[PDB]
């Protein structure tokens, strides 16, 4: 097997007009074998959304991992993390274990409080900072994702058009690939209120 | 106990007074008296029971086939002695198919001690051995004092009495030097010579105890019948 | 003082915390041991402080092994380090060689454990500051010397005994030791004997509550008497006092 | 008082400990050197205790690599360690860098050993002085090594009770010979001054050891005085004194 | 009693274990000039050789460190010799891990760290040498900087150090009255040298002879010392002037 | 030497207790109150600062409250210094139970690995300890509402009341005659603060020299809601209280 | 960090030994008394403190397996580390060797912690002193052991440590006889209210008792239950006077 | 073998411990330095004096760079500034710059550096150190602030503070002389005002170290076109700056 192909994942996420948005799918599979429809891939500390994908273990295992991190940051220092400060501190971490690695494609997305801006960032096993302000998108079917997400992307976004070229990008990618689908959940992210919702598509 | 406590100052007459009360250890234990020509030597040492129904405690340890050391003080202390004097032997077997001499062992012990002494938590050792042994260079007979002082002698003594056993040795000093090649009347000298360490306490059996090595003899301990012959 | 030391002097040359040490074998419970050429025998003063204490499954009776007894007299915290190594050395020996450890080898085993006090001599590893405060009376039976009764020191010395009390009336009890003893005793005349020697040492009454025999044979292994045995032994004694 | 350890001191400069150690040396045997221009020639006075030890069959010059011979006064046990330590230090300069090891180097390395035990309070610090040179590739050299870790060039050295009588006589030879004398030479008046200071210790008998480094005679390597070239150094001291 | 015979903080907030060490160079009765020239930093210092049998050439009080600076004790000569050959090392591991030679400035630091460790640690005595650096860097210029057992260092257009230091001061403290510059202007490093000699002369009363000074020159990179040859020159040269 | 200059202040003095244990309570004395009081919607923890001063800023203080977890909060009595090391160590091992159960930690395990701490620190190495007394604030979902005490040798006592730190005999009995097990948050608030306010080391109960803390089960969705007050909403409720 | 905390005393004593005793006599007071069909091990809690939540203060009486009881007296802060390291050690002799603990297994394991600081430089004993009891698996035999801060070790049928011990074990002298414990569990439970009656006092709420019986069965008895034993206790004593009274007069 | 692992600092019977006392003898027979914290920026400002004439005092740094935007000054002694100075900078890099590749919020590094101090009154070989630091700095996500580390290895917030020789001298000054808001220029102006009475002698820019950390500045940035990097917020004033500041008095 590979430790990156044996349960798929994608995430997407974009960037609007003063706000962001954040997608997974639903699909958890062991190799070929579908074991659920349900579980989330996106996590969220504060106003900062990690999006983990690859391995199994490796969701679970880095997520309880940046779960120690985000608390003493916040309990010393009274407030909760930034998106630049928390795409730094993943960059680090990914690197800790160089040989035999993390085996994950985290995605940092948020809004600023003390300038109010989207912030997207990306990162690779070891881990390097994939800077943007378009989209950042990572997975199975990134290769998938990086043109399809392209075609719809517009410079500036309002909340709910921004909803309609998110949810297309990410259920086409996920109706092409093997190990994603089976359902997705779109955020639209905005200053002070998140909506999560469902997407009808193919469970198959 | 500015300095009588203490095994890592010095000590305000060049000395360290914990040297001079380790030496009162042998004064406590029995007599060892060691004498060689130059075709054997001869250890000769006094057992001493605890009682009548206790047995007697051995004073000679065999280290090798061609070497043994002596005790005169404490047994915990003469027991860490014995353990890498045995060691560094059956290495010079081992290695480099040579055997250990007695010259040279008794540096590698010479420092082992002066080491433990330099630290604190350590002591100046509470025995004093005579090891004996016949290797490549002829006989020899070194005396080690609990400074760790090596001297090569004809003959010697440690323990209580001691100082009447060299006046025996003073006298009879050429006689058993030229005795050579007849082991017999070499140990029957060390036997007079400790009976001048002695307080007319008189020598039984199982109170003499002779373990020789010659040129042509191995490292034996002769113990019962086999003191008897040379009394 | 000179024992604030680990291994100091002293300026007698000999350490304090010896000395000490010997003077808690007078915190002991006396262990009687007679050995001859038929068998150890070993009594035990278990000693009943209460009628609230549970005092038959209090012995100063120890199995090292089947082939090699114990017993042991002074303060007993220090015993369990002792009798523990003593347990696993014979164990040991019998996974090297598969063979009877020597009673000699053993009791020398116990010796180079005794020896610890220190923090800087040496070249071993040291976990004690102090040394220990209990004498033992190792039995056993080989088949190089025969049977055997060694009686080791806290110091890291050791004798073989024909017969040796120790506990808080060693002084006494040694004193009957050195008349009574002789080599035509045989296992049972050796082991009434015992009760004889213990019974003026003895602060309550010599019952069955407060004493224990075992003996170490070849043909048995260890026994340690039920105290049925015990309790008659002790009544056939008082009757060769009653036949004074 | 300033001597319960040596992480003490006093206001003096000078600590106490270490000033009790040199007293043991002040009451060793004389050892003595004397630097010639080819070599080294020491010399050291054996006392004999009794008729029962056996001359010349125990040493105190123990040779350190294979051209310079150490050889102390003072504590017989604990300077017969310090020598052990140099020949350590002696093999790793061999097999590290493939040459003998310079006599103002092994100088150096001796130092920072005995210095060591002068900071912390757990070691007891040495009590000897070793007289101590050879011939390298640096010319030959004499040194002295104090208790306290100090060592400086000479051209004479003493160092026992006889210490003073040995040092009186040795410039009164630097005054004969202003431009220095021979290893071979210097063997006649190394018995000399030890017979001398054989006047601090007349109380006791004595027996002769010499050891020579010289560039002019073993080729470069330390090697012992003995034979009848011994007792030639013995007969030159005898007529002389008498 | 504990805060003269290990390092703890008296009720006055000091430390008169550190205070001891300041007092043990003074006994050795060395005294040091030192003064930045133009093109050089000269050093020069007293030597003592009280016998016939001590050879000359041998004894030192001027060791030399990197191949830049040079290094001046003052003081007891055991902790010369371990300050020495730490100080060489980190010089060299300087050369070794950042490709140029540690600065004086630098070299000062990592020593007067090291100093302020010795003085934390109780089973540890600090060095009772007192240790001038000089050199002409070309980062830097000629400098002084002067480090102490107490772990503070600063540089220094001149010093002095030594029992008899207080009279070198009065000296050189005039010269910069005068020049009414920070070190010595003069275009040949030799009479710097000479300038130096004749303060010291001034300053003790006493007149030297060739083997009784040591003299230690850095000039643009390089550090040599003189030999006694060349000390003479400079001896019968400050007649002349 | 180096035994020489030895403490020897981890031993028991002949009262069976350690010297150190007894030194520190003289010095959680010195330093300012901190008292809690476990009503049944929270727990109200409430500290008085041991300093104050002209320009001295305590509006950005927050120098006896400090959160261990999101639940479990504290307030703190000694040494400021010396608490600070308990603290993060406190952080660590609360996110490390959340790291490896998935589940928030229980109080009862919190205090006792900090009383462990103490208790080490007391008993070799010649160290000393840290002579801090933590009073916690803690929900759990297996026993409500619980409230600790700690002393300095690292032992947990429970309490439905209890004052350390300064004037705490005095402030102790205000708090036991007054005590009702039907309080609620509002009630427990000015008992508080009365009980501050008749105990103080000034000459009065000020906003400034206030922190002040809650745990809320009033609070959203009925969960727990640790909230620590600003020095306005100190000074807010200090005048509904009518001190100032 | 080597130097000794622990010395040979000039007494044939050990200087920590005769402290933890007196860190014994100064602490809490557990009392042990075994019946034919059962094991009571009662102990003072302290709960004369004003003020006192008692459901979140550590009780002082903590089961270390499912059928052995650990009990302790001394220092309290000291003590739970006897506690912490007796339940890894039961369940440490499940994995590697089957069966739960024996009784037999711990009394020497406790023995050895309290032991080895003793003998050992650089560490100072514990001033505690412990109650072991229970019963062994697949047994039914009830076994009282008690340990001691110098690294021994002996068994009894009654016993008791803690403070005014001297007083509870002069009356149970009288009342409890070797030859015939309490046959039932509540006359042996009741033994242990009556001696806690003495030193203790001050109703039912400073009184604790904790049963076991055969088969892995741990109950605890509340406050509240053991009031129902006092009113009989009260009434069995105070009868007893009454008829003492009345022989009295008569003779 | 070592036994120095017993503590150099304990409790007193009366309460407190004596050992931390008596290093804050140091500060309070030390140098004197001071902060005032304006609305715009801290000024933190020392006296220099010298252990001979012929000695410099350019070539010593009594006001030190942490990073970019935190400074730190001291009282008490020297060599002990010497040494902490240096550990401050390799924790600031170990642990925020090797994990976020930023520099620190003030209030966190102050808190750091408490434990070093904190763990430096445990175990042997170690006895505290003789200071107490001012760390004046800026972050951007608590604003400016001011602290005094104490050689307890505790912190307090302040809003204008003082510590060396003078310092109940110095507060008493600031009381009259510190205002809720103040300006920069007359913050500085207030500074030296305060430090005028608490020197025996030389009052020139040579000899009083100044340091704002003020604003940030675009000239010691050493780079340029990053708008999201700004300059640094500590600027040392050099003498000539600081001798006008003499002439605003």
């Amino acid at each position: 097997s590979d430790p990156s192909s044996i349960n798929g994942g994608i995430v997407v996420a974009m960037t609007g007009k003063d706000c962001v948005a954040i997608a997974c799918d639903l699909r958890l599979g062991s190799q070929s074998l579908g074991v659920s429809n349900k579980f989330e891939k996106i996590f969220h500390y504060g106003h900062v959304f990690l999006g983990i994908t690859g391995l199994a273990t490796d969701v679970t295992t880095l997520n309880e991992m940046f779960r120690y991190k985000t608390n003493l940051y916040k309990l010393k220092e009274e407030r909760a993390i930034e998106p630049e400060t928390f795409t730094q501190l993943v960059s680090s971490s990914l690197y800790e274990r160089r040989f035999g690695p993390y085996f994950v494609g985290p995605v940092v997305a948020g809004i600023n409080s003390k300038s109010g801006k989207p912030f997207i960032a990306g990162f690779d096993l070891i881990g390097c900072i994939d800077e943007a302000k378009d989209f950042i998108v990572s997975g199975t079917a990134s290769d998938q994702l990086f043109g399809m997400c392209e075609s719809l992307y517009e410079p500036n976004l309002e909340p709910e058009d921004l909803f309609e070229t998110i949810s297309q990008a990410l259920l086409n990618a996920a109706d092409r690939d093997a190990l994603s689908g089976w359902g997705a959940v779109v955020y639209i992210i905005k200053k002070d209120e998140v909506v999560k919702r469902y997407l009808k598509m193919r469970q198959d | 106990n500015n300095y009588d406590g203490d095994t890592v100052t010095f000590s305000p007459t060049g000395r360290l007074f914990q040297v001079e009360y380790a030496l009162e250890a042998i004064k406590q234990g029995s007599v060892t008296v060691g004498l060689r020509s130059n075709t054997h030597a001869v250890l000769v040492a006094l057992k001493r029971n605890a009682d009548e129904l206790s047995s007697y405690q051995k004073k000679i340890i065999k280290c090798d086939e061609h070497m043994g050391l002596s005790l005169a003080g404490l047994a915990p202390d003469a027991r860490v002695l014995s353990n890498y004097l045995r060691q560094q032997c059956n290495y010079s077997s081992l290695v480099f198919n040579r055997k250990l001499a007695v010259e040279r062992a008794g540096h590698l012990l010479c420092d082992k001690a002066q080491k433990n002494t330099q630290s604190y938590g350590g002591r100046p050792y509470g025995v004093g051995l005579l090891i004996i042994g016949y290797d490549k260079s002829g006989a020899h007979l070194l005396e080690f004092q609990p400074s760790g002082n090596v001297t090569e002698l004809y003959g010697t003594a440690i323990g209580a009495r001691s100082q009447g056993a060299k006046t025996y040795l003073e006298r009879t000093l050429d006689t058993f030097i030229k005795i050579d090649g007849n082991p017999d009347e070499l140990i029957k000298a060390g036997v007079e010579a400790i009976s001048q360490s002695l307080r007319d306490e008189s020598l039984t059996v199982d109170n003499l105890s002779i373990a020789i090595v010659g040129k042509d003899t191995p490292f034996t301990i002769y113990d019962g019948e086999a003191v008897a012959k040379y009394i | 003082e000179y024992d604030r030391g680990v291994s100091t002097f002293s300026p007698e040359g000999r350490l304090f915390q010896v000395e000490y040490s010997l003077e808690a074998i007078k915190l002991g419970s006396t262990a009687i041991g007679i050995a001859t050429k038929e068998g150890v025998v070993l009594g035990v003063e278990k000693r009943a402080t209460s009628p609230l204490l549970e005092s038959d499954s209090i012995e100063k009776i120890v199995e090292i092994d089947r082939h090699i007894g114990c017993a042991m007299s002074g303060l007993t915290a220090d015993a369990r380090s002792m009798i523990e190594h003593a347990r696993t050395a014979a164990v040991t020996h019998n996974l090297y060689y598969d063979e009877d450890i020597n009673v000699e080898s053993l009791t020398q085993s116990v010796c180079d454990l005794a020896l610890r006090f220190g923090e800087g001599a040496s070249g071993e590893e040291r976990l004690m500051s102090r040394p220990f405060g209990v004498a033992l009376l190792i039995a056993g039976h080989d088949a190089d010397d025969g049977y055997q009764l060694f009686h080791a020191e806290p110091s890291g010395t050791f004798y073989r005994y024909n017969a040796k009390a120790i506990g808080s009336g060693s002084e006494g009890a040694q004193a009957e030791l050195l008349n009574e003893w002789h080599s035509s005793l045989t296992l049972k005349e050796a082991e009434l004997l015992v009760l004889k020697i213990l019974k003026q040492v003895m602060e309550e009454k010599l019952d069955e509550n407060n004493a224990q025999l075992s003996c170490i044979t070849k043909q048995d292994g260890f026994k340690i008497y039920d105290n049925e045995k015990t309790a008659e032994l002790i009544k056939e004694l008082k009757e060769k006092e009653a036949a004074e | 008082g300033y001597d319960l350890s040596n992480s003490v001191f006093s206001p003096d400069g000078r600590n106490f400990q270490v000033e009790y150690a040199v007293k043991a040396v002040e009451n060793g045997t004389t050892s003595i050197g004397i630097k010639c221009n080819d070599g080294v020639v020491f010399a050291v006075e054996k006392l004999i205790t009794s008729k029962l030890l056996v001359p010349q069959k125990n040493v105190k010059i123990q040779v350190v690599d294979r051209h310079i011979g150490c050889v102390y006064s003072g504590l017989i046990p604990d300077g017969r360690h310090l020598v052990n330590r140099g020949r350590e230090e002696a093999a790793s300069f061999k097999k590290l860098y493939k040459t003998p090891i310079p006599i103002p180097a092994f100088a150096d390395r001796l130092g920072q050993y005995v210095q060591a035990h002068t900071l912390y309070n757990s070691v007891r610090p040495f009590g000897v002085s070793t007289i101590f040179g050879g011939v390298d590739k640096n010319g030959a050299h004499l040194y002295m090594l104090e208790p306290s870790g100090s060592y400086w060039g000479y051209k004479g050295a003493a160092t026992g009770k006889g210490r003073q009588s040995a040092k009186a006589e040795l410039e009164k030879l630097v005054d004969h010979h202003p431009e220095g004398l021979s290893a071979r030479e210097a063997v006649k008046q190394a018995a000399k001054i030890i017979y001398l200071a054989h006047e601090d210790n007349k109380e006791k008998d004595f027996e002769l050891e010499i050891s020579w480094c010289s560039l002019s005679e073993t080729n470069g390597l330390h090697k012992f005085v003995k034979g009848d070239l011994l007792q030639e150094a013995i007969d030159f001291a005898q007529k002389e004194i008498n | 009693g504990y805060d003269r015979h290990i390092t703890i903080f008296s009720p006055e907030g000091r430390l008169y274990q550190v205070e001891y060490a300041f007092k043990a160079t003074n006994q050795t009765n060395i005294n040091s000039l030192a003064v930045r020239g133009k093109d050089c930093t000269v050093v020069i210092s007293q030597k003592k050789v009280p016998d016939k049998l001590l050879d000359p050439t041998t004894v030192s009080y001027i060791f030399c460190i990197s191949r830049t600076i040079g290094m001046v004790v003052n003081g007891p000569i055991p902790d010369a010799r371990n300050a020495a050959l730490r100080a060489k090392a980190e010089a060299a591991e300087f050369r070794y891990k950042y490709g140029y030679d540690m600065p004086c400035d630098v070299l000062a630091k990592r020593m007067a760290n090291l100093s302020q460790i010795y003085t934390q640690r109780a089973y540890m005595r600090p060095l009772g040498v007192i240790l001038t650096f000089v050199s002409v860097d070309e980062e830097l210029g000629p400098s002084i900087y002067k480090t102490d057992p107490a772990g503070y260092y600063v540089g220094y257009k001149a010093t002095a150090t030594g029992p008899k230091q207080q009279e070198i001061t009065t000296n050189l403290e005039n010269h910069f009255k005068k020049s009414k510059i920070d070190h010595i202007n003069e275009e040949s490093w030799e009479k710097v040298v000479e300038f130096a000699i004749t303060h010291m002369i001034d300053a003790l009363g006493t007149e030297f002879s060739k083997n009784d000074l040591e003299v230690g020159v850095a000039t643009k990179d390089k550090f040599f010392t003189l030999s006694a040859e060349n000390i003479e020159e400079r001896l019968v040269a400050i007649a002349e002037q | 030497g180096s035994r020489r200059y030895d403490s020897r202040t981890t031993i028991f003095s002949p009262e069976g207790r350690l010297y150190q244990v007894e030194y520190a309570l003289e010095s959680i004395s010195h330093a300012g109150t901190a008292i809690g009081i476990m009503a049944s919607d929270g727990i109200v923890l409430a500290a008085e600062r041991k300093v104050t001063s002209t320009l001295l800023e305590q509006d950005t203080s927050t120098e006896k409250l400090y959160k261990l977890n999101d639940k479990i909060a504290v307030a703190v009595a000694g040494l400021t210094a010396d608490a600070e090391i308990l603290i993060n160590t406190a952080r660590i091992h609360a996110q490390n139970y959340l790291k490896t159960y998935n589940e928030d930690i229980p109080v009862e395990i919190l205090v006792r690995r900090l009383s462990d701490i103490k208790q080490g620190y007391t008993q070799h190495g010649g160290l000393r300890p840290f002579g801090v007394s933590f009073i916690y604030a803690g929900y759990d979902d297996r026993y409500g509402y619980q409230l600790y005490t700690s002393n300095p040798s690292g032992n947990y006592t429970g309490w439905k009341a209890i004052s350390v730190g300064a004037n705490t005999s005095a402030a102790q009995t205000l708090l036991q005659m007054d005590y009702k097990d039907d309080m609620k948050v509002d009630d427990a608030i000015e008992l508080a603060l009365k009980t501050l306010s008749k105990t103080t080391d000034s000459s009065a109960l000020t906003y400034d020299r206030l922190e002040f803390a809650t745990i809320r089960k009033g609070a959203n969705d009925g969960e727990v809601y640790q909230k620590i007050f600003k020095p306005q909403e100190i000074k807010d409720i200090l005048v509904k209280t009518g001190i100032t | 960090y080597d130097r000794a905390l622990s010395i040979f005393s000039p007494d044939g004593h050990i200087f920590q030994v005769e402290y933890a005793l007196e860190a014994v006599k100064r602490g809490t007071c557990a009392v042990g008394v075994k019946g034919k069909n059962c094991v009571v091990l009662g102990c003072e809690r302290r709960s004369t403190l004003k003020l006192q939540d008692t459901r979140i203060t550590p009780s002082k009486v903590s089961k270390i397996d499912s059928h052995v009881v650990l009990s302790f007296s001394g220092l309290n802060a000291d003590s739970r580390i006897l506690i912490e390291k007796a339940r890894v050690e039961a369940q440490s002799h499940r994995l590697t060797l089957e069966d739960p603990v024996t009784v037999e297994y711990l009394t020497r394991y406790v023995a050895g912690v309290q032991q080895r600081y003793t003998q050992s430089g650089g560490v100072r004993p514990f001033g505690v002193s412990t109650l072991i009891a229970g019963f062994d698996p697949r047994d039914d035999e009830p076994k009282l052991y008690q340990t001691e801060p110098s690294g021994i070790y002996s068994s009894w049928s009654a016993q008791t440590i803690g403070r005014n011990s001297k007083t509870v074990r002069e009356f149970l002298e009288k009342n409890y006889d070797r030859k015939e414990p309490p046959a039932t569990v509540e006359e042996c439970v009741k033994l242990t209210v009556r001696s806690l009656l003495e030193v203790v006092q001050t109703g039912a709420k400073n009184i604790e008792i904790t049963v076991v019986k055969p088969d892995s069965d741990i109950v605890a008895l509340s406050s509240e239950e053991i009031n129902q034993y006092v009113t009989q206790i009260e009434q069995e004593k105070q009868e007893q006077q009454e008829q003492d009274k009345k022989k009295k007069s008569n003779h | 073998t070592d036994r120095y692992s017993f503590s150099l600092t304990t409790f007193s019977p009366s309460g407190k411990l004596g050992q931390i006392d008596y290093a804050l003898t140091a500060v309070k027979q030390g140098v004197t330095s001071l902060g005032i914290k304006a609305t715009n920026g801290v000024v933190i400002a020392t006296e220099k004096k010298s252990s001979s004439p012929l000695a410099m005092s350019e070539t010593l740094s009594k006001v030190s760079l942490l990073t970019p935007d935190i400074g730190a000054v001291y009282s008490g002694m020297g060599p002990d500034y010497r040494v902490l100075v240096d550990k401050s900078r390799k924790v600031a890099h170990t642990s925020y710059k090797r994990i976020y590749g930023e520099y620190p919020p003030t209030k966190l590094l102050v808190s750091e550096v408490a434990k070093i101090m904190q763990e430096a009154t445990q175990s042997g070989g170690v006895r505290p150190f003789g200071v107490s630091l001012l760390i004046a700095g800026h972050d951007e996500f608590n604003g400016f602030s001011l602290y005094q580390v104490d050689p307890s290895g505790s912190y307090f917030p302040w809003k204008a503070t003082a510590i060396g020789k003078g310092s109940v001298a110095a507060k008493t000054f600031l009381e009259k002389r510190w205002n809720d808001e103040l300006e920069l220029e007359d913050a500085i102006h207030i500074a030296l005002l305060t430090l005028k009475e608490s020197v025996e002698g030389e009052f020139n820019g040579d000899t009083i170290e100044l340091a704002i950390i003020g604003d940030e500045n675009p000239d010691l940035l050493g780079y340029t076109g990053i708008p999201t990097d700004k300059g640094p917020r500590f600027r040392k004033l050099t003498s000539q700056e600081i001798n006008d500041r003499l002439e605003a008095l």
